[PDB]
């Protein structure tokens, strides 16, 4: 999920955006 | 070297920015 994708690893804008409501 | 990881309060601030008026759900690990 978001912590593994963006904290442990590095994520891109549309990966982040997909977590939005 | 500069750190690209987004963790903790920095991660929820990123969501606040990108999600804008759409909002979001989030669960702190803390």
């Amino acid at each position: 999920g978001i912590v593994e994708q963006c904290c442990t690893s590095i994520c891109s804008l549309y990966q982040l955006e997909n977590y939005c409501n | 070297f500069v750190n690209q990881h987004l963790c903790g309060s920095h991660l929820v601030e990123a969501l606040y920015l990108v999600c804008g008026e759409r909002g979001f759900f989030f669960t702190p690990k803390t």
